[PDB]
RNA sequence: UUGACCUCAAAUCAGGUAGGAGUACCCGCUGAACUUAAGCAUAUCAAUAAGCGGAGGAAAAGAAACCAACCGGGAUUGCCUUAGUAACGGCGAGUGAAGCGGCAAAAGCUCAAAUUUGAAAUCUGGUACCUUCGGUGCCCGAGUUGUAAUUUGGAGAGGG
RNA sequence: GUUCUUUGUAAAGUGCCUUCGAAGAGUCGAGUUGUUUGGGAAUGCAGCUCUAAGUGGGUGGUAAAUUCCAUCUAAAGCUAA
């Protein structure tokens, strides 16, 4: 929803996602609104970021 | 097997027919259990008449088109038209039918004078208050008849044109047969440059 | 009751009434509805003339309500009016005051001449009427008035 | 708002993208016991679309079932009655094979409830199914009344009896006329289409 | 619908006073919208077209146009199906040749 | 399933009635019922309200 | 090196639950043949008996991806009726519904798909106390691959 | 019917204007086979293969092409008598 509403400015995205199709349209959605995205290594280290255990995006 | 002078008949007995016979020694047993629940709930219940406001609904199909009989619901373009919120009229022995479409008039005003009359009649109780004793009746349709409307007045004069009304039947077919060739034909030929 | 059926004067007596030489049996000539086309045949052909083949085109999903259109004959057309409230319309041949008969109230889709109403005028209202019954109601004085 | 791309691709099962996906996954799942624990639900859009909660008491499981028709179990084909009887292979089953493969979940994690099932992947020889359970013994669904009702004992093994959505549309459940002969159900109405009826003032 | 007041005809039966009640909302049900229209465009982007699809496309710029939709009748199921099936890709065909 | 109950038209119900009436006040068939209404003043035996 | 995530295990780990019996009446699944056709093979018995799975006090069905073609009706169930009819059928033997009308009973509805993003607000379980079909305090966990709040097409949501 | 707590700086209903209004997929649907039906150029069901859509789709009991019209909202769910 942020996408869609322009209201991103940096994306950061796993990579490790076992169901893969949650985040395939992920860098396409933020090219075609304009987001920069970072495809980043880590759940795991994407989810202390967030206090959780995974986080698949942030 | 076939006979002396007599009709052909199907008697249709050649399954195990026998286990699946009914004879209801019941009809007077059910009848008072039915007088019973009827005013078991009828006590619970105590002032409500045991049954919601039905409306009055135009019959189906041709053959029954002619009467008019009770409907299920109250077609919510009649509860709002007397001016009365679904949610409430539910809780006020209103059967609304939010699937039924209002399409007549004279149908539409009936339904929302008979919702008038219903208003008046009744006595709501607050949540809170005395909640007087008022002397139950057991039905709404008992006390808001469905009569069938009027249709025309016994006497009027006597307007001949000729046209015998027999024509007029002859005609009207072979107008419903007949347009589409002519419909059809009224195309190519106008196809012509 | 079983006290005056003839089983009770048929005991003592060997056959019961079902001979001696044909020795009533099970289903001698076969069950129910065989040998039309067969043993049969003799007693079909006299009786049921029609029983085996088809004459006509079958229709699907019939409901007995298109073809709804009870018949009322021109003979009456006056059961309709009441009883104690007719005789004054019937030795009162009066204009613009004629009845009103709503054929279809009476549950009438068609109405047929049968024959000889009195001439007084009357107005009837019928989705469909007979050719020479319209103008025996007209020829009356009366009109014909389509309804639907 | 995820959801609503996870919707639209995996109707698109005939891409490319989703035909590496397809193929990829059902060898792992062919890698595994035919009937099992998923981890998750694959089909997060699906699930969820089926009654599934991400929350503490609904369960996953896989499931594979055997394809073709059902050959008739007599011995050499021997049927012992009259030509119409004779046919031994060409024999179709007229249960449904997600609701054949509720039926053994149900049996395998029988304190569970079955809610419904849908299909994730197949091959030539296994038709490829998830199932989502639901424990009525757990705290988290005998309260919040939206998921109440499945602790109610009327509704055991729901998918047996024929209660889920493959089975109300095996036994042909659904309104009108295409549904005549089972519109209450095939045998109730045999049964009562073929009594006959006896007032005391016999009419 | 205005009857003739006679129960055959064009128009049979009865005249009535209609009201032409409020709209059903559930008749738009199946018409497009803007989250609708646009997730629809960007699956379309990034999953392209099946092995059927690009048959489609093969065959309509080859050898005609009548025997797209033909190839398209037996491939999907209905008729109805087949036609729209084939304008949906003359748009990819529009779309790719405008860049 | 044998038939128990036996349907009567309802006028010969009402006739039937009205003939086991009109048959009460009639001392010679009363007698023959075996009734000791010798000594009755006359029939029908009509008393006051009060009783 | 250490700490996580995913996935998969183990335990006489804490708490549970399925089984078996009965099974007239219900929901499925499998499925005959005797018989009728004056033989008999499609047909009929019969979508039945036998066999298997699964419940309740009733079950099941149930609020239209319905019926109709009317001046439209309005969940489902059951009765009477439609009707031994439309239709099927070695068009033979035979079979065989439903809409319409009156009555019993009548009751409606809710989820998915929407950012709370100015705040995981949610839910299990553990422990102490208390007024225990439970409430409160605290603590891990589930939970961002979505648990609470908000709405269900008959609508409704964001603003004035 | 009697009484104690005020739940709540909460919730529901209601008129006019504006912008939207997401509504379910190995599913619908089609062919073929089998079985099933009273369902007829195919009533349901199931097997295989193919497998969509958004003024769309399902139905409208003679197959097909073209033009209209009516009525509902499936692939999700609860519910007494």
């Amino acid at each position: 929803a942020l996408i869609e509403n322009k209201k991103a400015k940096l994306v950061l995205i796993a990579n490790d996602v076992d169901p893969i199709e949650l985040v395939v349209f992920l860098p396409a959605l933020c090219k075609k609104m304009g987001v920069p995205y970072a495809i980043v290594k880590g759940k795991a280290r994407l989810g202390t970021l967030v206090n959780q255990k995974t986080s698949a995006v942030a | 097997a076939i006979s002396k002078n007599l009709p052909i008949l199907k008697n249709h007995f050649r399954k195990h027919w026998q286990e699946r016979v009914k004879v209801h020694f019941d009809q007077a047993g059910k009848k008072v259990s039915r007088r019973n629940a009827r005013a078991t709930r009828a006590a619970k219940i105590a002032p409500r008449p045991l049954d919601l406001l039905r409306p009055v609904v135009r019959a189906p199909t041709v053959k029954y088109n002619r009467k008019v009989r009770a409907g299920r619901g109250f077609t919510l373009a009649e509860v709002k038209a007397a001016g009365l919120t679904a949610a409430y009229a539910r809780t006020i022995g209103i059967a609304v039918d939010h699937r039924r479409q209002n399409r007549n008039q004279e149908i539409f005003d009936a339904n929302v004078q008979r919702l008038k009359e219903y208003q008046s009649k009744i006595i709501v109780f607050p949540r809170n208050g005395k909640a007087p004793e008022a002397e139950q009746v057991l039905s709404a349709a008992a006390t808001f008849p469905i009569a069938q409307p009027a249709t025309d007045v016994e006497a009027r004069a006597v307007q001949d044109n000729g046209e015998s009304a027999f024509r007029t039947l002859r005609l009207a077919r072979s107008e419903k047969k007949f347009r589409g060739i002519r419909e059809k034909r009224a195309r190519e030929k106008a196809e012509a440059e | 009751p079983s006290r005056f059926t003839k089983t009770r004067k048929h005991r003592g007596h060997v056959s019961a009434g079902k001979g001696r030489i044909g020795k009533h049996r099970k289903h001698p000539g076969g069950r129910g509805m065989a040998g039309g086309q067969h043993h049969h045949r003799i007693n079909m052909d006299k009786y049921h003339p029609g029983y085996f083949g088809k004459v006509g085109m079958r229709y699907f999903h019939k409901q007995q309500a298109h073809f709804w259109k009870p018949v009322l004959n021109l003979d009456k057309l006056w059961t309709l009016i009441p009883e104690d409230k007719r005789d004054q319309y019937l030795k009162s041949a009066s204009k613009e005051t004629a009845p009103v008969i709503d054929t279809l109230a009476a549950g009438y889709g068609k109405i047929l001449g049968k024959g000889r109403i009195p001439n007084v005028p009357v107005i009837v209202k019928a989705r469909f009427v007979s050719k020479l019954a319209e103008e025996k109601i007209r020829a009356a004085g009366g009109v014909v008035e389509l309804i639907a | 708002g995820a959801y609503k791309y996870l919707e639209e691709l995996q109707r698109k099962k005939q891409s490319d993208v989703l035909r590496f996906l397809q193929r990829v996954r059902v060898w792992e799942y062919r890698q595994k016991n035919v009937i099992h624990r998923a981890a998750r639900p694959t089909r997060p859009d699906k699930a969820r679309r089926l009654g599934y909660k991400a929350k503490q008491g609904f369960v996953i499981y896989r499931v594979r079932v055997r394809r073709g028709n059902r050959k008739r179990p007599v011995p050499k084909g021997a049927t012992y009655g009259k030509p119409t009887n004779q046919g031994v292979n060409e024999l179709k089953y007229q249960r449904s094979l997600r609701a054949t493969a509720e039926e053994r979940v149900g049996r395998r994690a029988a304190n569970l409830r079955v809610l419904n099932s849908y299909w994730v992947n197949q091959d030539s020889t296994y038709k490829y199914f998830e199932v989502i359970l639901v424990d009525p013994q757990h705290k988290a669904i005998r309260r919040d009344a939206r998921y109440n009702w499945i602790c109610d004992p009327v509704h055991k093994h729901r998918e047996a009896r024929g209660l889920t959505a493959t089975g109300k549309k095996s036994r042909g459940i659904n309104k009108g006329h295409k549904f005549n002969n089972t519109k209450a159900g095939r045998r109730k109405t045999w049964k009562r289409q073929n009594t006959l009826s006896l007032w005391r003032y016999r009419k | 619908t205005v009857k003739t007041g006679i129960a055959i005809g064009l128009n049979k039966g009865k005249k009535v006073t209609s009201m032409t009640p409020a709209p059903k909302i559930s008749y738009k049900k199946g018409a497009a919208s803007n989250r609708t229209k646009f997730v629809r465009s960007l699956v379309r982007e990034i999953a392209g077209l099946s092995p059927y699809e690009r048959r489609l496309i093969d065959l309509i710029r080859n050898s005609g146009e009548k025997r797209a939709r033909k190839v398209a009748k037996k491939r999907l199921g209905s008729f109805t199906r087949a036609k729209a099936k084939v304008e949906e890709m003359n748009n990819i065909i529009a779309a790719s040749r405008r860049h | 399933w044998r038939k128990w109950n036996v349907k009567v038209n309802h006028n010969e119900k009402r006739y039937a009635t009205a003939s086991a009436i009109a048959a009460t006040a009639v001392a010679s068939l009363v007698l023959a019922r075996g009734h000791r209404v010798e000594k009755i003043p006359e029939i029908p035996l009509v008393v006051s309200t009060d009783l």
